[PDB]
């Protein structure tokens, strides 16, 4: 779910 | 759903990214969480190296998440992860050589594991949570406020629970901060040691308040 574990950019 | 909670029972919380003479690399949590093990130098590379013999340098675990976009439910998984990650120390004084590195993988994937699907209920109880009759969701540092409110119960109340990274098989502590009708801390305490400590302890613990104080 990259919608609720974001990376830094 | 089914098909995959079948898949829990063998866990596969981790990708190797790297296995290098130098280094070792695993990621977890959609690689928001990166594992490096640093090995020790030699004059051979580690096909001519003893696995039960060959010194673990470094353990390093780190956070990637973006804490900035990140909801609260994923902040507090990592919360909760890394915890654990700092009551091992970063298992630096028992997992030291690439003999040990198995179980310690095995041993944090499994903590790993429940704290992300204690995500999971979270954000199930962000969307379905008014069919339970619970209003709202508050996190506050390992802190789960979960606000009931129904004038047809005529109860409204703030219940908090307490977790830990070793949801959910731990019984959790709680308070109440009652606004309408007289829900007690023993009915509270009732509620809750009527659900197993296993997976969906929050999930059933919210269906559970909502059969017992808002279905009768
Ligand atoms: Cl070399």
């Amino acid at each position: 779910q990259r919608k609720w574990y974001p990376l830094r950019p | 759903r089914t098909e995959e909670l079948l898949d829990q029972l063998s866990l596969s919380e981790w990708d190797v990214v790297e296995w290098s003479d130098d280094q070792a690399v695993f990621t977890f949590v959609y690689d928001t969480i990166q594992l490096t093990i640093t090995f020790e130098e030699s004059v051979v590379g580690f096909p001519f190296l003893d696995k039960r013999y060959r010194k673990i340098v470094d353990v390093n675990f780190q956070s990637l998440l973006d804490e900035d976009q990140a909801p609260p439910s994923s902040l507090l998984v990592h919360k909760l992860i890394f915890q654990y990650v700092e009551e091992k120390e970063s298992w630096k004084k028992t997992c030291t050589t690439q003999h040990q590195l198995p179980k310690m993988l095995e041993e944090f994937s499994l903590v790993v594991h429940h704290c992300r699907l204690l995500g999971e209920e979270i954000e199930y109880l962000k969307r379905w949570g008014p069919n339970y009759n619970l209003m709202n969701i508050d996190i506050n540092n390992n802190e789960l406020r979960l606000l009931f409110s129904s004038s047809a119960a005529f109860a409204k109340f703030e219940i908090t629970l307490f977790l830990s990274a070793y949801y959910p098989s731990v019984p959790l502590p709680s308070t109440i901060q009652n606004h309408v009708g007289n829900t007690s801390q023993d009915d509270i305490a009732t509620i809750l040691s009527k659900v197993p400590l296993e997976n969906n302890y929050l999930k059933n613990v919210v269906k559970q308040i909502y059969q017992d104080l808002f279905q009768d």
